[PDB]
């Protein structure tokens, strides 16, 4: 049926013109077949025959249903949908089940073929002309045709307008449209809600679009892109891993991936020793041989995975609150809640070191992340319960080279606690060792000394193959840290160096960088000076 | 009326720029607001065969508890073709100055047919349970570039009689405000401002205070190896600016394997060559004259206890302007407040100064600044900026900056 709605103007993109591509040729069956079925939205008036003033034409193809039974058609857009226009998001992002609140009944109204009742803009039509060929008829779309581009976008607002009435007259009722489906909620007592149900089934009925009756509609449970909805909670469906015998390196990646996903409700799940038997990979199709130290992890997932996980639903009337912890370094997991234990959202991130970090940078990075998907998704930031104590942050924050802040917060007693793994002296210290560092490599060669002299007459110099610049001259810190005491001066004019003191990160992408950050943690009080080049000290 | 047709720069096409994520609070203040706007025409729903879209948000003035308004039109601006349009360089040397907010009066002024699609802006919803609101401005927009430009007839008329009557009082407007400065005391002023305000509706600042501070080197009776040091890198360094600082006098007390600490006494030479260095300090470089045809740039640096400063400037080291900003009572716990703070104090003296926004390189995280900037604005135009890492060098350097 087709409805009374006032149709969008729709325009190809500035300059070309509507599709003007081949028919294929086909079967008597796979013609007869195109024949009676379009005849039949002939009769219905959605599509009407077209003469030689139309230039256009799109293929049409036959595929009988599921196993060869009865005959369906399908119209390949593709080239027409490369001329139309952009309309705005189709869909700008969906409601994650967090973000919902429960409801004493739910009723999906699948309005199905509401597509072709929705009327297309007239103008427009012709560009839709496809033909059904004889062995030795052509039509347009006078609606909204299954397959093009501006199809969905055109349809929900339609949807949206239609449905402001029933919306305004009703404040106590929540529609989402999707695609097709329109989920249908609200806390009325179970009668009163089948007979708005009706009465919005009607007021959609009154413009043509047919929807089905309760002995038809679908309810609850809602698979939900992973979740499993449920009126009052929501579910993680317990995920399936396949006992293999032989496995393949295609297999190990979708399963990496799968355990990737789940690692945000379950964290435990481990996948290190699953990602190493990707090592090496010469075909996508080849069968790698499971280690034992696979075996383990791959197993311990399974036992993980057996107990589901479900959840509750977003309550306004109460506060949020998120609380991180750290797995490891660069890996935090938070859970936000509104009562203790009773989980909304879960997840975690894994922080490539890069080039230089420290944990409570990457703390706040994390905190970040969050306070913005919780703005997304309940539209306020929660308040912070973090493992990490207010005398850290405060000395962190205030000398940091950078602007960060944490949104209130609350220091929580949950080992391990992130803190400054070290922090360099202010001023030189007074009766210590003084290192004058230098470190210079011939850019070319790839050859190197790194060497260090002590106001106590300490020396000392190395050779080295194969080095840069860069690293000699952190190479010669590293030695001055490694052959000095508890405690230490150093100067350096390496403007690399000037990075750490600035800096003092915890964790680096270079490994070199990495054993000077162990140095410097192990000692008692460092502190590092930097000096111009080639100058006369 | 009848509308000017205004049009964009050749070739370019309408802004595509998505939404951000809005909190409840500030989407309810939206919708209200909006919903408001369209009864009265300043505004119209539009469908999904618009593409275009630009972000908006809502922000409260300091002495305000309404929430007002305000559209990112950045990417428009840029694209809106340009059109005469003065600058006093009087109103630097004013003794006090007063900003106002000329917004609603584009209100009144229809804007041609043809561009209102690219106007098109959206209210987003939470958990996106439902479609967002797309409206389009069917008058001219706040924020916009060409609003001030087309309003600009109807306005001088306006202030006309001010002006006349007045002569002594400068007026200059930038987009949504504008600028009165006077040199009569703060009575006679703000009496005056008022004056002008009932004028308007019928139908502090303080200039050159802002002296660029000189760079201060430390005194000490006795120096260390480690206090040469540092003054030697930060001497060092600045002869990128003064050329004709010297610093080997100093290096040769340098020479040796001495420790940090050990106390060192300045040679005659070396004395002299000091003394002789802060005599060039003494004084802003000469040579730095502002160029209309380039951008300004605004550089700022954390300088920690918050502290922050400042330097604009159009080439490297050939600064305009330089000064400190110590943090607004407030924020003392937060940095992204005194940043958005320092950033458009910054941008209101360029304005005074030069009538054009600098472009920022600020010390923050793209993610940070865009999760919390809206937070704390409160002016009517949005600037243009960059994240950048603080070189250590010109922050030690700036830190030695003079203060009372
Ligand atoms: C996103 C989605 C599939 C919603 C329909 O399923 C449910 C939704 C809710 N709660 C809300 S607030 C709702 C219901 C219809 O539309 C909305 C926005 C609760 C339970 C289920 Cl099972």
């Amino acid at each position: 049926p087709i409805s009374p709605i006032e149709t969008v103007p729709v325009k190809l993109k500035p300059g070309m013109d509507g599709p003007k591509v081949k028919q294929w040729p086909l079967t008597e069956e796979k013609i007869k077949a195109l024949v009676e079925i379009c005849t039949e939205m002939e009769k219905e008036g959605k599509i009407s025959k077209i003469g030689p003033e139309n230039p256009y034409n799109t293929p049409v193809f036959a595929i009988k249903k599921k196993d060869s039974t009865k005959w369906r058609k399908l119209v390949d857009f593709r080239e027409l949908n490369k001329r139309t226009q952009d309309f705005w998001e189709v869909q700008l992002g969906i409601p994650h089940p967090a973000g919902l609140k429960k409801k004493k009944s739910v009723t999906v109204l699948d309005v199905g073929d509401a597509y072709f009742s929705v009327p297309l803009d007239e103008d427009f039509r012709k560009y839709t002309a496809f033909t059904i060929p004889s062995i030795n008829i052509r039509y347009q779309y006078n609606v909204l045709p299954q397959g093009w581009k501006g199809s969905p976008a055109i349809f929900q607002s339609s949807m949206t307008k239609i449905l402001e009435p029933f919306r305004k007259q009703n404040p106590d009722i929540v529609i989402y449209q999707y695609m097709d489906d329109l989920y249908v909620g609200s806390d009325l007592e179970i009668g009163q809600h089948r007979t708005k149900i009706e009465e919005l089934r009607q007021h959609l009925l009154r413009w043509g679009l047919t929807t089905p009756d309760k002995k038809h509609q679908k309810e609850p449970p809602f698979l939900w892109m992973g979740y499993e909805l449920h009126p009052d909670k929501w579910t993680v469906q317990p995920i399936v891993l396949p006992e293999k015998d032989s496995w393949t390196v295609n297999d190990i990646q979708k399963l990496v991936g799968k355990l990737n996903w789940a690692s945000q409700i379950y964290p435990g799940i481990k996948v290190r020793q699953l990602c190493k038997l990707l090592r090496g990979t010469k075909a996508l199709t080849e069968v790698i041989p499971l280690t034992e130290e696979a075996e383990l992890e791959l197993a311990e997932n399974r036992e993980i995975l057996k107990e589901p996980v479900h959840g509750v639903y977003y309550d306004p009337s109460k506060d949020l609150i998120a609380e991180i912890q750290k797995q490891g370094q660069g890996q935090w997991t938070y859970q936000i809640y509104q009562e203790p234990f009773k989980n909304l959202k879960t997840g975690k991130y894994a922080r490539m070191r890069g080039a230089h970090t420290n944990d409570v940078k990457q703390l706040t990075e994390a905190v970040q992340k969050i306070t913005t998907e919780s703005i997304v998704i309940w539209g306020k930031t929660p308040k912070f319960k973090l493992p990490i104590q207010k005398e850290t942050w405060e000395t962190w924050w205030t000398e940091y080279w950078q602007a960060t802040w944490i949104p209130e917060w609350e220091f929580v007693n949950t080992p391990p606690l992130v803190k400054l793994w070290y922090q360099l002296e202010k001023e030189p210290i007074v009766g210590a060792e003084t290192f004058y560092v230098d470190g210079a490599a011939n850019r070319e060669t790839k050859l190197g000394k790194a060497g260090y002299v002590t106001n106590r007459g300490r020396q000392k110099v190395v050779t080295l193959t194969d080095t840069t610049n860069q690293k000699t001259e952190l190479q010669a810190i590293y030695l001055a840290l490694q052959d000095s005491g508890l405690e230490v001066n150093i100067v350096t004019d390496s403007q690399y160096a000037l990075g750490i003191i600035q800096a003092q990160p915890d964790q680096s992408e270079s490994e070199l960088v990495n054993q000077i950050i162990e140095q410097l943690i192990k000692k008692e009080k460092v502190y590092l000076a930097w000096v111009p080049a080639h100058k006369g000290i | 009326i009848e509308t000017v047709p205004v049009k964009l720069k050749p070739g370019m096409d309408g802004p595509k720029v998505k939404q951000w994520p809005l909190t409840e609070e500030k989407i309810k203040a939206l919708v209200e607001i909006c919903t408001e706007m369209e009864k009265e025409g300043k505004i119209s729903k539009i469908g999904p065969e618009n593409p275009y879209n630009t972000p908006v948000f809502a922000i409260k003035k300091k002495d305000s508890t309404k929430w007002r308004k305000l559209v990112d039109f950045r990417e428009l601006n840029k694209r809106t073709q340009d059109f005469g349009i003065p600058h006093p360089a009087g109103l630097k040397k004013k003794k006090s100055v007063t900003v106002l907010d000329v917004g609603d009066a584009y209100f009144s002024v229809p804007l041609d047919e043809d561009f209102r699609k690219y106007t098109a802006f959206t209210i987003p919803s939470i958990n996106n349970e439902t479609p967002g609101i797309r409206y389009q401005y069917n008058v001219l927009p706040q924020g916009w570039k060409g609003s001030p430009a087309i309003f600009q007839s109807s306005m001088t008329k306006i202030l006309e009689p001010f002006r006349k009557q007045n002569p002594d009082i400068v007026i200059y407007q930038y987009m949504d405000d504008l600028y009165v400065g006077s040199d009569l005391e703060i009575g006679q002023h703000r009496t005056k401002i008022e004056e002008l305000r009932q004028h308007l509706l019928r139908w502090e600042l303080h200039p050159d205070k802002w002296t660029v501070q000189p760079i201060v080197l430390p005194e000490k009776d006795s120096w260390t190896v480690n206090d040469i040091q540092k003054l030697v890198g930060k001497l060092n360094w600045a002869s990128q600016i003064y050329p004709g600082i010297k610093v080997r006098q100093l290096c040769k007390l340098l020479r040796g394997t001495k420790a940090l600490t050990e106390v060192i006494p300045l040679t005659e030479e070396a004395e002299l060559e000091l003394a002789e260095n802060r005599e060039i300090l003494k004084e802003p470089v000469h040579g730095v004259y502002y160029d209309p045809s380039k951008d300004l740039i605004a550089e700022i640096q954390k300088q920690g206890q918050g502290q922050w400063t400042y330097q604009i400037y159009q080439e490297p080291f050939k600064n305009l302007k330089t000064g400190k900003y110590a943090r607004m009572r407030g924020a003392h716990t937060n940095d992204v407040k005194q940043l958005t703070e320092a950033v458009q104090k910054i941008t209101t003296e360029s304005i005074v100064i030069w009538g054009k926004t600098p472009k920022f390189k600020l010390p923050i995280q793209k993610e940070t600044w865009e999760t919390w900037w809206t937070e704390y604005w409160q002016a009517t135009w949005i600037p243009e900026w960059e994240f950048v890492n603080t070189p250590p060098l010109v922050k030690l350097w700036y830190q030695l900056e003079k203060e009372p």
